[PDB]
RNA sequence: CCGAGCCUGGUGAUAGCUGGUUGUCCAAGAUAGAAUCUUAGUUCAACUUUAAAUUUGCCCACAGAACCAAAUCCCCUU
């Protein structure tokens, strides 16, 4: 996919893109219609991961973790 | 654009649903292209990182 | 799948050949080789010719050489040095 | 290094350079020691250097003192609070005043590792890309096998 | 035990330093710190902001009623801030209205009051009083300085500037150090709003326009906890937004915010403040 | 004991400060601690070259993977691009795949044009006329 | 030889105001020079390291150490210098929210070095009802702290 | 613990043999040979380092170096 209009100036010194946005259009759309071990396979069949991302970790790690983490943006 | 902070970060990083038909293709040609889908690298966003990846179905 | 004694050293080694890539670095290396040959098959003097015409830069810049091998000294000693050293425990009034 | 160490991002004070630059340094406290040769190069910046620097910026408010607490130094206190306390013991004038210079030429932030070296708030103004900026939509829209 | 001093005392201050991150000590004021001299600040605080007040008139901002109050009381063993502060308020609210209304032409009077009010808000009032320093120069009742006080100090400085210097350079004060409080934020998160699609009905029956539909233009992972949804809203064969959601209902009213977010003209790609 | 030492404990501080994130008795005790933060201090020593390195393969990626979602490859994307003249940079290149697709999607297009150009003189190679975007500049 | 537990117990606090909630009285209590090693001492003290102060007897009377007899001595000492001298209105309303053991001054003899070990208990009591045990974590909680995972993250090493 | 006790002293025995030789920083720096009861060492040399006097130094065509191949000396010049 691409379609746009593109171009030069007369001098051939600088380029020209043009480019608008596309919308979709109402025909394109459809209308909204109105234990342990257990614990760990349906979390991990519920987000399709596996269960190391599950199974905890020590006192250690999370003391490692840290909690007030710079934020951008 | 002008969509909200965690909006547009949902958006931006969701999971997409592929669908590959293998009938007379070679499977290592079918293994190249879900390999690609499956890691997100068909993703500009790509990081390794990020856990970016997307789901691939090969019928 | 083995190699004997060390992979590239003796008397059996491991085989290595030769690709596009090789193959390609060398030619293109040797091209440059030929152009080298050739502005180098072209000379302006010959030797009669060449034979005198920069006695006067070589001979200059030996004795730029020459004094500067023979003007090396000790450094000068002065006063303000010394005193300077003294005024290491000023205090103000 | 860098993960034995906090780090932060790259950031302004109060949006600094937008409509005017406001000097982030209020005060410098000195102190010299009247008697001392580790405090002979303060000494002579004091003498030399400090009034000219006062007059070149209006801002910061210089404050000199006899004896500090233990040792000449600097303690420089910014806009945002933060400060920085700076040791001339055994400089030359030339040093103190880079040293002195630097500070009231930096803003209060840390030092510390700084992630990235840009940092837009509005980086996108086509939109971030999203995985439907560029699938093509469909009739009705339906989703591929779609029965209809 | 080995003789010399060097090496004791080095511990001996290194134990106080622990000491003091271990029991920090309880914050108390500026002026009352060392090295601090009041007149030479105040002076320091206008050639920082680069323009003069009248010294009286900005002593009298800083001086507060409530420090008056304990301060006879401390006196039982001077002009107030209050009229300096009614003036920078009212000067504020009405050209921040002014300002965003020749930048915002389109956006609705309960919108721009709104903003007026998020700029001059308790929070970004108090970040921006303390990261001027006005709350070491300011004299109230306990450090550290309440936000209300600290947001009547910061008006009652823009007033002094008011009387001292005209309207123009108090304009300018109020441009450059209160818009670019939102420079970098959201229209809905500076303006905090509940049932945006009522908001969009409401202000598209004002424009006389049919009541949108909304339509499902995209989607992935419909069935399962991980869905996207697009849902754009449409009128009339063409649409005005579209927005995503981790279901339909979110997806539908973000694409109302972003509705309105492009009829209030205060998008993300808006022309950004001339400065 | 004439004179003996007395700040060694300020000694062992220096490399423990250093080493006080470790996993243990490299955070604790001394000899292990300078042996290992040695090799830390080294560690970030050589990972600025590599720093480097990566940061221009995940641009890589990212142009390749933006590059391929409009029909190039990046090594087509790179060199029509470099032949137009046009002297963007990795960096920017993948910044601008990721935050500004539009006009990512122009600089594929442009590139797809200056391919198809190019080899149109090369197809009839020859005397033809130049290229619309084969005219480059050339400096006196 | 440092005695700050019976110290800790001596600090004295400024005197409330009736609007604050009211500060649940804190006893603490050591027993210095046990014959009987740190360890195996460890192991009853993990035991009623959260227990109410009546359960915790309970364990202790019928456990089978030598530990478990001195440990309740211990325990009888603190709730009745508590009720007797720190203002615990109730007797049994205490728990125990420290309990340790520590190492003491060990004496030795020639078997090979034979170490004649010798171990410290400390306790802490708390008024108040014991704390509940914080639920073993379920399904909505990981599925929600997942989801906000995958909502906190970035695109990495760019703008 | 006797192919010749144990102790103290001479005794800080002698080790061409193993091991060990503690602050920061920067800079130059590599493997002809000879003789030796000598090849687990050393003395000279060659190389190496610093400081000094200077004045030529390294490379190269041509001419040139013996009768019974690859190349190397050599040096006006550059």
């Amino acid at each position: 996919n691409c379609n746009v209009e593109l171009a030069l100036t007369s001098d051939g010194r600088t380029i020209v893109c043009y480019h608008p946005s596309v919308d979709i259009p109402y025909e394109h759309t459809k209308p909204i219609p109105r234990e342990e071990g257990p614990m760990i396979e349906q979390l991990s069949k519920m987000f399709f991961t596996t269960k190391h991302r599950w199974y905890p970790h020590g006192r250690y790690h999370r003391c490692r973790k840290n909690l007030n983490p710079p934020k951008d943006r | 654009s002008s969509f909200s902070r965690a909006p547009q970060q949902w958006a931006t990083f969701a999971r997409i649903w592929y669908l590959l038909d293998g009938k007379m293709q070679p499977p290592g040609k079918l293994a190249a292209m879900a390999s690609i889908r499956l890691q997100g690298l068909h993703k500009p966003v790509y990081h390794a990182l990020s856990d970016c990846g997307d789901h691939v179905v090969i019928m | 799948g083995r190699i004997p004694g060390r992979q590239w050293i003796g008397k059996h080694r491991r085989p290595r050949f030769v690709s596009l890539r090789a193959k390609q670095n060398m030619i293109r290396r040797l091209e440059i080789e030929a152009e080298n040959h050739y502005w180098l098959s072209m000379p302006y003097m010959t030797r009669e010719q060449e034979r005198g015409h920069a006695a006067v830069r070589r001979r200059e810049a030996f004795e730029a050489i020459k004094a500067a091998a023979t003007s090396k000294f000790p450094p000068h000693r002065f006063i303000a040095d010394q005193l300077d050293h003294l005024n290491v425990t000023k205090k103000w009034s | 290094t860098a993960r034995g160490t906090p780090s932060r991002f790259l950031a302004s004070v109060l949006h600094n350079g937008l409509g005017r630059y406001v000097q982030q340094l209020q005060r410098l406290s000195f102190s010299v020691s009247r008697d001392g040769a580790s405090s002979r190069g303060a000494r002579e910046f004091v003498e030399r250097e400090v009034i000219d620097f006062a007059r070149r910026n209006p801002g910061v408010v210089i404050y000199v003192n006899s004896r500090p607490c233990c040792v000449p130094r600097v303690v420089a206190e910014y806009l945002n609070g933060a400060v920085r306390e700076e040791s001339i013991h055994c400089k030359s004038v030339e040093e103190i005043s880079t040293l002195v210079q630097k500070l009231a030429d930096q803003s209060g932030l840390d030092v510390i590792r700084i992630r990235k070296p840009f940092h837009t708030d509005n980086p996108s103004i086509q939109g971030q890309w999203h995985p439907f900026t560029n699938k093509p939509t469909t009739f009705r829209g339906l989703r591929p096998r779609e029965v209809q | 035990v080995k003789k010399g001093f060097r090496a004791a005392f080095r511990f001996q201050k290194e134990l106080e330093r622990q000491r003091l991150l271990r029991c920090p000590p309880p914050p108390v004021r500026r002026s009352e710190k060392p090295n601090w001299d009041y007149h030479a600040e105040i002076q320091a605080f206008g050639h920082r902001l680069q323009e003069n007040f009248s010294l009286d008139l900005l002593k009298t901002a800083f001086v507060n009623s409530c420090y008056i109050k304990s301060e006879e009381a401390k006196r039982q063993q001077l002009k107030s801030n209050q009229e300096l502060s009614e003036q920078g308020t009212s000067f504020s609210q009405t050209c921040l209205t002014q300002f965003l209304e020749d930048e915002y032409p389109d956006m609705p009077t309960e919108g721009i009051k709104n903003l007026v009010d998020f700029l001059t808000g308790e929070e970004v009032v108090c970040h921006v009083a303390r990261n001027l320093a006005v709350e070491q120069l300011t004299l109230s009742e306990e450090f550290p300085v309440p936000p209300a006080v600290l947001q009547q100090t910061f008006f009652a400085v823009i007033g002094a500037l008011l009387q001292s210097s005209g309207p123009e350079r108090t304009a300018l004060f109020i441009r450059d150090f209160l818009i670019t409080q939102m420079t970098g934020k959201e229209l809905f998160e500076m303006w905090k709003i509940i049932n945006p699609m009522g908001l969009l009905v409401e202000e598209l029956k004002k424009r006389n326009v049919s009541a949108p539909e909304s339509r499902l233009t995209r989607q992935s992972g419909g069935t399962t906890a991980l869905p996207l949804y697009f849902v754009g809203l449409y009128c009339d064969k063409k649409l005005i937004a579209e927005g995503p959601g981790e279901t339909v209902l979110v997806a539908e009213e973000e694409a109302a915010r972003v509705a309105l977010r492009k009829l209030y003209g205060f998008t993300e790609n808006r022309r950004p403040w001339n400065y | 004991l004439r004179n003996r030492v007395t700040d060694r404990y300020f000694r062992i501080q220096e490399v423990l400060k250093h080493a006080r994130h470790f996993r243990g008795r490299k955070n604790r005790c001394y000899r292990l601690a300078v042996r290992t933060v040695i090799r830390a201090f080294v560690k970030c020593t050589k990972a600025r070259y590599l720093k480097k390195k990566n940061m221009r393969t995940l641009w890589i990626n990212r142009i390749t993977a933006a590059s391929q979602e409009h029909g190039l490859k990046y090594p087509a994307l790179i060199g029509n691009l470099v032949k137009c003249q046009v002297e963007l940079n990795r960096k920017v290149l993948a910044d601008l795949a990721i935050y500004e697709p539009k006009t990512f999607k122009s600089l594929a297009a442009l590139a797809s044009r200056r391919r198809h150009e190019g080899f149109a003189a090369a197809l009839g190679d020859g005397k033809e006329p130049e290229g619309i975007f084969s005219r480059v500049v050339q400096y006196h | 030889i440092s005695r700050k537990w019976e110290k800790k117990n001596k600090i004295v606090y400024p005197p409330q105001l009736p609007g604050e909630p009211r500060r649940p009285a804190e006893i603490y209590h050591c027993r210095r020079q046990i014959k009987y090693s740190k360890d195996k001492m460890w192991y009853l003290a993990k035991l009623i390291r959260g227990m109410s102060i009546d359960q915790a007897l309970a364990q202790l009377e019928f456990n089978d150490k030598k530990g478990a007899k001195i440990i309740k001595e211990v325990l009888l000492e603190a709730q009745d210098m508590a009720v007797r001298d720190h203002n615990v209105e109730f007797r049994s309303n205490l728990y125990i929210a420290e309990s340790t053991s520590g190492r003491g001054q060990c004496l030795k003899r020639i078997r090979g070095i034979m170490e004649k070990v010798y171990c410290h208990y400390f306790v802490k009591l708390v008024e108040g009802p014991p704390p509940p045990p914080e639920p073993p974590k379920t399904a909505v909680a990981h599925a929600k702290e997942y989801i906000q995972q995958l909502r906190s993250r970035t695109i990495v090493h760019t703008l």
